[PDB]
């Protein structure tokens, strides 16, 4: 009964089949890489309130 | 110059947008302008806000 460690070594190419098998099977997702930068957050403007356009007349 | 031209004056940065949703109490009172007519005082010119 040696012969079953035999047996596995040299078969053992069929896990690629198996591989390609699961990869099938199995569902898939990615990234949309995300982007390093913000180092400068930025603030609106210096902005001042005011009465608008009276209509003078 | 008679020419396009663009920089960029400061790289990308995060904003959110953002939901403010208060209550107000606006209180006013109305503006009248009156002006006389240069004459014996029965003609008015103006009385407009």
């Amino acid at each position: 009964a040696s012969l079953i460690y035999r047996q596995l070594l040299t078969n053992s190419y069929s896990v690629d089949l198996y591989d390609e098998i699961e990869q099938i099977g199995s569902g898939k997702t990615q990234n949309v890489t995300i982007n390093p930068g913000p180092f400068a957050q930025t603030r609106y403007a210096p902005v001042n309130w005011d009465h608008g356009e009276i209509n003078d007349s | 110059a008679q020419v396009d031209e663009d920089i960029i004056v400061s790289k990308t940065s995060l904003w959110k947008e953002m939901q403010y949703n208060r209550d107000i109490i606006i209180r006013f009172k109305f503006g009248n302008s009156i002006v006389k007519m240069g004459g014996l005082g029965y003609k008015w010119s103006e009385i407009s806000y």
